[PDB]
RNA sequence: UCGCUACUACCGAUUGGAUGGUUUAGUGAGGCCCUCGGAUCGGCCCGCCGGGGUCCCUGGCGGAGCGCUGA
RNA sequence: GACGACCCAUUCGAACGUCUGCCCUAUCAACUUUCGAUGGUAGUCGCCGUGCCUACCAUGGUGACCACGGGUGACGGGGAAUCAGGGUUCGAUUCCGGAGAGGGAGCCUGAGAAACGGCUACCACAUCCAAGGAAGGCAGCAGGCGCGCAAAUUACCCACUC
RNA sequence: GAAACUGCGAAUGGCUCAUUAAAUCAGUUAUGGUUCCUUUGGUCGCUACUUGGAUAACUGUGGUAAUUC
């Protein structure tokens, strides 16, 4: 599965892809407009957490 | 299906006394919802082109009304199928010229140009009296006008003679034995004569008779009669031959005498 | 959905009548409301042509009248005794026309003291002694007298009634479908109805 | 009457076949109503900053009960 | 002046109700009822009248003047063919009324719908697929298959009536 | 002045005749037992020099083979 990360700060978007499912168990069992730190996401993250807000499934 | 109200009226369906054809096309004007019955009125689209020729396709109609030059009782109407009806006055002020709707003898409306110093005044048919609330009296006439503060005299099927900048009704006839009156409903439709009469069933349609100035007399219902003058004495004009329903042995003879097969 | 439909159901001869159309919108049913007691909770219907209609379900208060004083006062409506048509609505306390009901009855009380400067259904002269006698007896003398003796000669409470404020709860009649104004009104017993109404109550229950 | 050839309907082992409608007993999708439920999103109550005035009122950032209250 | 708005009237209706009026059948003579059938009292519900529906009570209502059941290549009427006088047969069909959008059912929105050129579910059909899913209703106008003795072009245009 | 929010209309019109025999329908009457968009006429007096937050079109990143998603 691909992210799609967003900034409402600056307002300025891009969509990430990664593989390793190691980096993703941050999100797993977890439910919408939660907040997670992205320090599993890589070393740019570091004192970077973010808030899921949905997605879509396979088919759309 | 119905399930709400129509919109669309048949051209064999719409009324007789519109005198329309049969083989222009499927449809009649179908007049809009107004202060005249739907089988009473005579739209404005009907008078402009099938009888003062003004206009000669629906467009033309719709063209002349928007110019804001028809008046029907002072106020400018703008909608082309506006149900004027009888005792309504038509002003073309860009011409100069008036109208009032009156029935002719044979059942039907008939042009019939009036003086400017008279289309100031119509008269109305009292339908209903109440009061209204803190105590006061109100009127409801036959084409839905409401009058407040009413002379306390003026009762059912009187007749009031109205101004058209004002409504304040100024005149009234009181119906009894003896006064004029034009008949509005049914077989006699267009007739002229003194009251005379009036029988009385408890609880349905009391009976009116009626007589000419040629001994002439005919019934009627009561909810048809219209007095439009106190004794023999019409206040509003009236269109040629006033009513008189001659029979068909007469009519003959008056066209071949009078020749009018030309001008 | 449910219908009040004529052509559903069988004619004077006792033969069947054919369905002649699907169920139209205008015969249209909906639910009982079946008010019960408690804090109110008023909903809104939208009937044909727009026009609110107020279902009323968990009333507690009554605008209730008293027809020889002319008194009439926003009640606390206590309980439901006896149903005139089904009697598994007292069981359930339903709240519909026509029930009977116990009241509070401390409002007329009130008015009635203040009016006529008496005491109704008491217990002793110990509680009326700290207070609200500063108000049965007073400072006047002009008026007290003036209009007091007009309130004398018709404090005529009947024995009937007055039996019942020595326990505070009054019987009452319902003379408004809740269901559909969302109020609950009605009168008080007086008269004749009054020795009815304890006749049925004390015969059939208990 | 018996015998020939054509045609028409009848009874009938099969307890014929199909089709459609009735109907007791049992299950019953989905909407509506009601009694609950409470994912989630807000506002007012305590700091720092900017404006006024004598610490309060506004605007914003953050955090403590998140207390209460609304959908 | 345009717009919006409470209530009253008026208009276009709509809804329910009164009297009289129907083709064939006795190889249909008794039918109707706690699974409301006729009536009373009080309510529920509904836009209002009403067994419309619930609780208690009474035992009623219809029939040889054809009830009730069955059949109709039965949608009703304005009308059509023939016709000395009387009649017989026809009326799917351009006007008026009703009913229905494959069959049954439920509802949202609205002044107005139990609406299908609206939505939801079952029944019967049928289309697309990456087999996870999605989508449908010509008894509107043309057109096609089928059915049958039996019925026209997948054209042009809002100029006329509205 | 595209688009888009908002309002209105889409319940008329058209098509067919399966159902349905006191039903539908016709003439006759009644709503004093009801609802009514619209039109027509009445009715409009028990921080104010003007309040609140939040969406579409538009910018930008997208998912599914597929749809007025
Ligand atoms: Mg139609
Ligand atoms: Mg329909
Ligand atoms: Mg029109
Ligand atoms: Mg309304
Ligand atoms: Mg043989
Ligand atoms: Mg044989
Ligand atoms: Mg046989
Ligand atoms: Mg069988
Ligand atoms: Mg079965
Ligand atoms: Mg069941
Ligand atoms: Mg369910
Ligand atoms: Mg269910
Ligand atoms: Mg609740
Ligand atoms: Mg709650
Ligand atoms: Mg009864
Ligand atoms: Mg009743
Ligand atoms: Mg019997
Ligand atoms: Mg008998
Ligand atoms: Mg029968
Ligand atoms: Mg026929
Ligand atoms: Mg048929
Ligand atoms: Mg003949
Ligand atoms: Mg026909
Ligand atoms: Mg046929
Ligand atoms: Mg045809
Ligand atoms: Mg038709
Ligand atoms: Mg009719
Ligand atoms: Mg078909
Ligand atoms: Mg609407
Ligand atoms: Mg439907
Ligand atoms: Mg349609
Ligand atoms: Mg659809
Ligand atoms: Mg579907
Ligand atoms: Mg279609
Ligand atoms: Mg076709
Ligand atoms: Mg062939
Ligand atoms: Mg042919
Ligand atoms: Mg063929
Ligand atoms: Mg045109
Ligand atoms: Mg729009
Ligand atoms: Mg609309
Ligand atoms: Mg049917
Ligand atoms: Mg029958
Ligand atoms: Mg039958
Ligand atoms: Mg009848
Ligand atoms: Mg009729
Ligand atoms: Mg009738
Ligand atoms: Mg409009
Ligand atoms: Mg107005």
């Amino acid at each position: 599965m691909k992210l799609n990360i967003s900034f409402p700060a600056t307002g300025c978007q891009k969509l990430i892809e990664v593989d390793d499912e190691r980096k993703l168990r941050t999100f797993y069992e977890k439910r919408m407009a939660t907040e997670v730190a992205a320090d599993a996401l890589g070393e740019e993250w570091k004192g970077y957490v973010v808030r899921i807000s949905g997605g879509n499934d396979k088919q759309g | 299906m119905a399930r709400g109200p129509k919109k669309h009226l048949k051209r064999v369906a719409a009324p007789k006394h519109w005198m329309l054809d049969k083989l222009t096309s499927v449809f009649a004007p179908r007049p809009s919802t107004g202060p005249h019955k739907l089988r009473e009125c005579l739209p404005l689209i009907i008078f402009l082109r099938n009888k003062l020729k003004y206009a000669l396709t629906g467009d033309e109609v719709k063209k002349i009304c928007m110019q804001r030059f028809i008046k029907i009782d002072g106020k400018v109407r703008a909608d082309i199928t506006y149900p004027a009806g009888f005792m309504d006055v038509i002003s073309i002020d860009k011409t100069g010229e008036n109208f009032r709707l009156i029935y002719d003898t044979k059942g039907r409306f008939a042009v019939h140009r009036i003086t400017p110093e008279e289309a100031k005044y119509k008269l109305c048919k009292v339908r209903k009296i109440f009061v209204g609330t803190k105590g006061i009296p109100h009127l409801v006439t036959h084409d839905a006008r409401t009058i407040r503060y009413p002379d306390p005299l003026i009762k059912m099927n009187d007749t009031i003679q109205i101004d058209l900048e004002t409504g304040k009704i100024t005149d009234f006839i009181k119906f009894d034995t003896g006064n004029l009156c034009m008949v509005t409903g049914g077989a006699n439709l267009g007739r002229i004569g003194v009251i005379t009469n009036r029988e009385r069933h408890p609880g349905s349609f009391d009976v009116v008779h009626v007589k000419d100035a040629n001994g002439n007399s005919f019934a009627t219902r009561l909810s048809n009669i219209f007095v439009i003058g106190k004794g023999n004495k019409p206040w509003i004009s009236l269109p040629r031959g006033k009513g008189i329903r001659l029979t068909i042995a007469e009519e003959r003879d008056k066209r071949l005498a009078a020749k009018q097969s030309s001008g | 959905g449910i219908s009040r439909d004529n052509w559903h159901k069988r004619r004077k001869t006792g033969g069947k009548r054919k369905p002649y159309h699907k169920k139209r919108k205008y015969e249209l049913g909906r639910p009982a409301a079946n008010t019960k007691i408690g804090p109110r909770r008023i909903h809104t219907v939208g009937v044909r042509g727009g026009n609110k209609k107020y279902r009323a379900l968990r009333l507690d208060v009554g605008n209730f009248s008293w027809g020889s004083e002319c008194c009439t006062r926003k009640t606390r409506i206590i309980d439901v005794v006896y149903n005139a048509s089904n009697n598994e609505l007292v069981r359930t306390k339903t709240l519909v026309k026509n029930c009977i009901v116990l009241i509070d009855s401390t409002p007329y009380r009130q008015w009635y003291e203040s009016h006529y400067a008496l005491p109704l259904g008491r217990k002793k002269g110990a509680k009326l002694t700290p207070e609200e006698e500063e108000i049965l007896n007073k400072k006047r003398s002009k008026k007290i007298q003036k209009k007091y003796d007009e309130r004398k000669k018709n404090a005529k409470i009947s024995s009937l009634l007055e039996e019942q404020f020595q326990q505070g709860k009054l019987l009452a009649c319902i003379a408004s479908r809740p269901g559909q104004c969302g109020r609950a009104d009605g009168y008080v017993l007086e008269g004749k109805e009054l020795e009815f109404y304890l006749r049925k109550i004390k015969a059939r229950k208990g």
